[PDB]
């Protein structure tokens, strides 16, 4: 029943020995890291899942053109009514920098409908402290705000309104549903969050990865970094979130991926959907959609020793055994090492531990002379 | 009851089975130690455990050394070689004279 | 320009025999400068057919001060916290 | 006359026509990154380059 395909994999080409102009892959690949096409042959439905970091003007224009020319039967935008009102009251803006100028005003759309009771006030204090700590660990600049919707969402909604097609608002990253989910989990604590976030990069690899990721964000801007965020980088970011806060990652990524899949699969008009969601929900939504519609790419079975050349090893052993027998018969002696090529791991060069291979259990053992030149004929024939 | 084989050096006589055991133990250890990274990556004979630039992590390799020691009952000299790929693990295991 | 001795000495055509057949010993072709290793650990294991060259590279050398400062903030805050805790208790 | 403007234009043409700086010979990368990664400048910046 359960299709256990890989969802969040960021390790690319671990079988290559990359480096020094031989890279593990291209991460720029714009217009393809963002748009995914999914199909539901059972109902004949088509979904265009657009994962936006809400930071690039080029991707916003591409999404606007896609909505203009594709003419979907429904548009699913991951915003809310407050943000849509604020953004529709903003006009004559066609580049992402101008909209980034209104980042505080658009961030006013993050409204929490919580009570003023003692428990709710304590929860608000804890949640705001945790948000401050997790934003310290996230460390994004002004121009790269993946969780504050921007021009791509606004263009999608406006082009949906022009064609008079329904618009379904899925709510921001932290909405009432996710706020209640975080209320259920009592694992929010700023100090424990600091301690766990300064222990997330437990080995050098993660550390190094961390560095270069953010290093690029410091060199290229938000617009240039949104284009160069592929599936592997997105998966690395979701795994970094998991290492920072596994419970909040489970609530915010996995559960919201399932909710978005539910909304896109059942709660929609259908037969053509354009869904502009956040970048890091695309892997989960795509995996769920493919599993439900059985439209997974065909399985190519991976034999663990499929890339192991056992014939090479056995031929090397046979060749070196024949060479040892031949040289021993020529020199009227015996082999000195029984190791095909000399490497310093056994220290047999200067210590007293030989690598001689002569094993038998009695005087009648047929395998007594295996490894010795007496095993070969005068024609250097393997047997007798 | 299945009687164990009398002839010694069976690890060196089955390179494929030795590689399969190495792959299994290394995969289990890497998925336990670093689940966020190796739980989706298939581990085959050509899989290495270094960065994309060839830089090796000592912690991962020492975990692999411990896994190989427990799997084959050997004592890997950590100061002589560092296991950064399945090929190095295969070389270390087949070089030892008491693997089982 | 060579990095490995086995590539350096494999097929060398600038040997004294040929250079004497032309008799023009340029200074830039000194063998003191022809080959030089990579300063990164590189040892040999036994592969499937022959020797395999494995490079042991542990840490980078191009770190700048900002990385050191950002990686030191938790340590400094721990020092401040411990000293204030000692003062209070 | 070794006119400065014309000589500078000819110097640029000579440098670019020497053939050393053919983009097919170079795998452009972000040198600072610890892992070898391709050039990740924006699409318009790549077109301008
Ligand atoms: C709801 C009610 C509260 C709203 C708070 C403000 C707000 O709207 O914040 C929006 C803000 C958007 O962030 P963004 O889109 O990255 O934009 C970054 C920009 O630099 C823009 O960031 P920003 O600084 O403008 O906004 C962050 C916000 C965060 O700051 C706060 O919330 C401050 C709260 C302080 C309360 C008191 C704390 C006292 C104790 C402290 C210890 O900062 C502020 O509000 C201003 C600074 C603090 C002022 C008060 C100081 C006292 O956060 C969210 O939407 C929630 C994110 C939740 C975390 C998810 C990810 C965690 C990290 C995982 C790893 C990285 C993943 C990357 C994925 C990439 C592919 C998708
Ligand atoms: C006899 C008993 C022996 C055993 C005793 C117990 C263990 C003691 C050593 C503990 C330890 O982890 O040492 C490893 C440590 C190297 O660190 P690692 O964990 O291997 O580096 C991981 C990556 O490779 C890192 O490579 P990456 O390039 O990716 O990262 C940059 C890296 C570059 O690598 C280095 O800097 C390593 C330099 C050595 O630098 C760092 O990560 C270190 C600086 C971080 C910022 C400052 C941190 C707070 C400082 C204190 C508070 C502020 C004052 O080695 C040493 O501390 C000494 C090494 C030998 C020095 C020359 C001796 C002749
Ligand atoms: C703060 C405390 C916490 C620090 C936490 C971070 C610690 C790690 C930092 C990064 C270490 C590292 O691997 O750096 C890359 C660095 C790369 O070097 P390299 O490119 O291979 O150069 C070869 C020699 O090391 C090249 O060595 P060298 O012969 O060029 O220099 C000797 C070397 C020896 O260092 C060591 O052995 C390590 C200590 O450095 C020193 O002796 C440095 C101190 C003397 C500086 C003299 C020049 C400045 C004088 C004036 C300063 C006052 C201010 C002037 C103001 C002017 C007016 C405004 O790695 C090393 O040097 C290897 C040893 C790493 C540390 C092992 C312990
Ligand atoms: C030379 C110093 C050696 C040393 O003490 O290393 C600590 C050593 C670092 O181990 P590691 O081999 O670097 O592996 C941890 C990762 O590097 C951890 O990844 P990382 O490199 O990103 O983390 C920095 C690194 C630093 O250590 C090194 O780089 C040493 C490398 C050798 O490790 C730590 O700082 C971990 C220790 C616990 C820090 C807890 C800090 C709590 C307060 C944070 C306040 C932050 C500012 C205010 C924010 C307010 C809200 C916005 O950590 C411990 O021994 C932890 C002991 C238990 C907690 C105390």
């Amino acid at each position: 029943m359960i299709s256990a395909r890989a969802v969040h994999r960021f390790l690319r080409n671990p079988n290559l020995e990359t480096g020094a102009a031989f890279r593990a892959g291209t991460r720029f690949d714009p217009f393809k890291n963002t748009l995914t096409v999914l199909k539901d042959p059972q109902n004949g439905r088509t979904l265009y899942l657009i994962g936006t970091t809400n930071s690039s003007t080029l991707l916003a224009n591409r999404t606007k053109d896609l909505v203009q020319k594709e003419k979907p039967d429904a548009v699913f935008v991951q915003t809310n009514k407050e943000w849509w009102n604020l953004a529709k009251n903003i006009q004559d803006v066609k580049c992402q920098q101008e909209l980034n100028r209104y980042n505080d005003l658009l961030s006013q759309a993050y409204t929490l409908s919580l009570d003023n009771t003692i428990r709710n006030l304590v929860f608000k204090a804890k949640f705001y402290s945790w948000l401050f700590v997790i934003n310290w660990f996230k460390a994004f600049p002004d121009d790269f705000h993946p969780f504050i919707p921007g021009l791509e969402m606004k263009f999608a909604i406006e082009e949906a309104n022009k064609q008079n097609i329904p618009v379904v608002l899925g709510g921001l990253e932290v909405d009432d549903v996710t706020l209640s989910a975080l209320k259920v989990e009592p694992r929010l604590d700023p100090f424990s969050q600091l301690y766990y976030g300064y222990r997330a990069l437990h080995n050098s690899f993660w550390r190094r990865e961390h560095f270069d990721n953010y290093a690029t964000l410091d060199v290229v801007g938000g617009e240039a970094y949104a284009e160069s965020m592929d599936r592997f980088r997105t998966n690395w970011f979701v795994k970094y979130f998991e290492k920072l806060a596994p419970y909040q990652k489970k609530i915010i990524v996995d559960q919201k991926d399932l909710d978005l899949f539910y909304a896109l699969y059942r709660d929609t008009p259908g037969k053509k959907i354009v869904a502009v969601v956040n970048q890091w929900h695309v892997p989960g939504i795509e995996n769920h959609w493919k599993s439900a519609t059985n439209t997974h790419e065909p399985l190519k079975a991976i034999n663990p020793i499929g890339d192991m050349d056992i014939n090479k090893y056995m031929e090397s052993q046979l060749v070196n055994d024949t060479l040892r027998a031949f040289v021993s018969k020529v020199g009227k002696t015996e082999p000195a090492t029984w190791k095909n090529y000399s490497t310093i791991y056994h220290k047999d060069n200067y210590e007293a531990e030989r690598v001689r291979h002569v094993a038998f259990v009695d005087h009648k053992d047929p395998h007594m002379y295996h490894g010795l030149p007496q095993d070969y004929d005068d024609n250097i024939k393997p047997k007798h | 009851y299945n009687f164990p084989e009398y002839r010694t050096g069976g690890v060196q006589a089955n390179p494929g089975i030795t590689a399969k055991r190495i792959i299994k133990c290394i995969g289990e250890r890497l998925r336990k130690y670093d689940p966020a990274r190796w739980e989706n990556v298939p581990i085959t004979f050509k899989t290495h455990f270094r960065d994309e630039n060839g830089y090796s992590d000592v912690a991962t390799s020492i975990q692999i050394h411990d896994a190989l020691e427990r799997e084959f009952g050997i004592d890997i000299k950590d100061r002589l070689a560092l296991v950064t790929d399945v090929e190095t693990a295969f070389y270390i295991v087949m070089s030892h004279h008491d693997p089982l | 320009m060579f990095r490995w001795l086995f590539l350096y000495w494999y097929n060398s055509t600038d040997t004294p025999s040929a250079i004497a057949k032309v008799n023009l010993w340029s200074y830039i072709n000194l063998r003191l400068f022809k080959a030089r290793l990579s300063s990164s650990i590189a040892y040999y294991i036994l592969g499937l057919n022959n020797l395999e060259l494995k490079k042991l590279k542990i840490f980078y050398k191009n770190t700048y001060f900002d990385y050191i400062y950002l990686k030191s903030i938790p340590c400094l805050f721990l020092i401040i916290f411990f000293t204030n805790l000692y003062l209070f208790l | 006359p070794e006119d400065e403007g014309i000589e500078q234009q000819l110097d640029q043409q000579e440098v670019l026509l020497s053939g050393r700086y053919d983009p097919k010979l170079y795998d452009f990368q972000e040198g600072y990154t610890k892992n070898p990664e391709d050039d990740q400048t924006s699409l318009i910046e790549k077109k301008a380059f």
